[PDB]
């Protein structure tokens, strides 16, 4: 009778965060959190780490309005988890060399236009290095984002994860 | 390197092999190890759906890491180099009644053992790397091969799918059965003028639901050590894994479920139900294996970096990634 | 009795199920067992296929005797008028962990529930007492039944089958394909003028050749409570059976592989492969599973003496028949 | 390829006995033999347990030539597993009316004959209680007797059991 596919998709205004049923041991070792229930808890553009291995991270971005200009000395990625985000990208003059981890770029980055992209749920785009990047967000959204622990990366691992 | 294979069986049609010490044949229902074991020869039986379905998913991960259990007698261990076959070795009872056995062999020959048994057992009319519901039986006699089907060519990801030196995106293919309700737009690019193909940005669900596999993780973005490996899961993860590096799951669409338990004792720590949005680290020290209901995109998120076995083993890296 | 069930759900189709503190509902892949345990409640997930062919064996054989273990987890132990109903008790590595669980029933009420279940989840394209080869899915949504294989029913053997008011023979069945060779020559019967219909006799490899079902003892000859069970085996016996009684079989046609284990704890103890004309003891403190490529045919020898179990149970008797 | 069926039987000419592999324990406690391989070691008619029950018993007859007359108080079955058999049957004046298993009927039997039954391979008749009975073979065969112990009753396990 039943024939519909329903793929189920979590957003900010409704989620439900799984659950992780202890039989020996502790939670805290599965560092359990929802990237919904971390964007819904932090201010816009709040990188927050939800997944960190031998520094590289995954972070948590709720977006909403406009970010900084953001800039990294190698390749980074977003993906954009609910909502819809404006993606502009400038080509720097003179591109960070060398480091990890996103950066500030400054108020007003240095160099050529590049275009922009427009980036609904389930949607990827690439953070060329030597680039400076900025997210807008008319709703709110999530974005993801992969990348290095860096200056602006948040860990609050208490706060986000069961226990 | 050189593959010991008999001639097709009278009966049923099949190829027995020799792998040092092993022998693997299978029947209309059975593979079968068999292997020495104090003085006797030892056997065990596993379903050829299941066993196929196992070591398709061996084959295609290079063996994966730590230890890719077919069932729960029969497994490998990636030493990367070498690959341990063992039978019963990493099961209390088997281990302590002195039945296991266990081979090392240089990855290439129990690579072409591998692969030749897939082609050998496979037959046109069994997919080991789709769910049941999406592929007919493994069982009965050697009928026609499915080259197709194990030989998965794949462009590697130097980057991100899309761009043009790189691994395709998927719009050749058609969209899974149970994907079927999922947005097909792709985000939309608006290039500067003077800086066409200097952007790029696809649809992740998209190309995840035109994925015509199960529990393969691939690579769809690279930042240097850090790897992104999503994956559509449908049915049961077709091994038990025996992790030696902290994994990280980020739960995409819909929901899966995993057994964790003692990488050793068997004794069970967590039941772990992961919905959409979820992130989960898998520790070091234990075993884990899935159930998704209906197809799901997971996230696998791999770290590529070449001395973790080293950072584990020295106590650089706890077996959990995080006190707090 | 009166069973506790659910509307059927909006989604799978199927109804869900409540048997004191056990919880029984099933998806399109996994049935599932909730169940209370260490102040929490506890899953189990076992696909559907694997879940009803077990359940159906439960049923007929009206919980059979001592323990009928689904799986690893799952199981049933027969008081004779009231039934357990267990998750983890018999495993003891679960036990060890103190999330295992076992609640006592009536007979009639576990019966009505598994029966509804059986009902409720078989889907018209299932067949639970068939080989894999012989029928389609248990997999998807609810669609339609297969009362016709889920309620079979035929007369029970008094003396013999073929005798006057007793059990029926089967001429009015087709061959099994997997018995296409069997010869169907009854013997010849030459009574002596006013004797007709006072001696008996039919072809008992004839009948099996035509039975309709898999795994699953049947009476064809009772001598007092010593009771002759045959019945075709193929691929895998649904479920692990664990004795409160010693048992033999006889084997009569092909090969069956016998995995025996402990009875409490489920780990390995044997591995018996029984060819043409082999009897074997199966010992009062074992269970096992058996493994049968080809259907073949097999005599299940039972004691049906009533109190054998205390006597087992108090150590009256020793769990294997004889010394020697 | 192949789509050919062969149901294996064994017989006295050809058989081949399963085998049992410990993990832990003692083979000796299965019992473990092969009928075909008991009929091959036996005199003719010697009614050899292969199974035992609390006083029920499974028993293997090599037969070869006549068989003395049998009877008992209570029913009893054969199956022929390997060759022809001929089953003479005879409705005794007298019948046993107490006790149990196979007793012998003696040279001359009294009473009124029933008739006779023609087993082949994978043939089962009624042996009835009260009746008397015998065995004819021109050919080596082999009967499974379900039956009780009785004065006629041979065990050897030691001999034909794995140790
Ligand atoms: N461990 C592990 C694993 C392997 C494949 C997959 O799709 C998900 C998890
Ligand atoms: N014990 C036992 C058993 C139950 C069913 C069957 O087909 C064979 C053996």
């Amino acid at each position: 009778s039943n024939v519909a596919v329903n793929t189920v998709f979590a957003s900010l205004d409704n989620f439900r965060k799984g659950t992780v049923e202890i039989i020996s041991g502790e939670a805290r070792h599965y560092a359990f959190s929802n990237i919904f229930e971390v964007a819904q808890n932090s201010k816009p553009y709040e990188k927050v780490v939800v997944g960190l291995n031998l520094g590289y991270v995954v972070e948590t971005l709720r977006a909403e309005g406009q970010s900084p200009w953001f800039t990294a000395a190698h390749d980074e990625f977003a993906i954009v988890m609910d909502g819809e985000v404006r993606v502009e990208f400038l080509k720097l003059d003179a591109p960070s060399k060398h480091g990890e981890g996103t950066h500030l770029a400054g108020e007003l980055p240095v160099g050529k236009p590049m275009g922009y992209v427009l980036l609904k749920r389930g949607h990827q785009c690439l953070l060329p290095a030597g680039s400076a990047y900025r997210f807008e967000a008319s709703r709110p959204g999530v974005i993801l984002q992969q990348t290095i622990k860096g200056p602006l990366s948040v860990e609050k691992w208490a706060e986000i994860c069961l226990k | 390197d050189d593959v010991q294979a008999s001639p097709p069986h009278a009966v049923t049609g099949y190829r027995s092999f020799q792998l040092g010490a092993f022998e693997l044949s299978r029947d209309e229902y059975f593979a079968r190890i068999t292997w020495p074991a104090k003085g006797e020869t030892r056997s065990h039986l596993i379903p050829a759906d299941i066993f196929l379905r196992a070591m398709m998913r061996d084959v295609a991960w290079g063996f994966f890491y730590g230890w890719v259990n077919f069932d729960h007698v029969i497994g490998t261990r990636n030493y990367y180099g070498k690959v341990d076959l063992y039978a019963g070795t990493f099961n209390g009872t088997l281990k302590a009644a002195g039945v296991n056995y266990t081979e090392n062999f240089e990855t290439p020959l129990i690579m072409a053992t591998f692969k030749a048994i897939l082609r050998d057992w496979t037959n046109a009319t069994f997919d080991p790397f789709a769910a049941p519901e999406e592929t007919g039986s493994a069982f009965g006699r050697k009928n026609g091969e499915n080259l197709e089907c194990i030989e998965r060519f794949r462009i590697a990801t130097k980057r991100m799918p899309g761009l043009q030196d790189d691994s395709p995106l998927r719009n050749d293919l058609p969209v899974n059965r149970q994907f079927a309700d999922v947005s097909q737009d792709e985000p939309e690019v608006h290039a500067a003028e003077g800086f066409e193909g200097e952007l790029h940005a696809f649809s992740l669900f998209k190309y995840l639901s035109r994925s015509d596999v199960t529990w393969n993780p691939s690579v769809t973005s690279v930042c240097k050590a850090s790897l992104f490996c999503p994956t559509t899961e449908e049915f049961i993860l077709p091994v038990f894994h025996g992790n030696d590096r902290v994994e990280w799951f980020i739960q995409m669409s819909d929901e899966i479920v995993w057994d964790v338990g003692d990488k050793d004792d068997g004794n069970p720590r967590a039941r772990i139900t992961m919905r959409a949005g979820d992130v989960c680290a898998m520790p070091a020290d234990i075993r884990h294996q899935g159930y998704s209901t209906k197809r799901s995109m997971l996230m696998v998120w791999e770290n590529a970096t070449p001395n973790l076995p080293h950072l584990y083993e020295s106590g650089e890296l706890k077996p959990y990634p995080i006190e707090f």
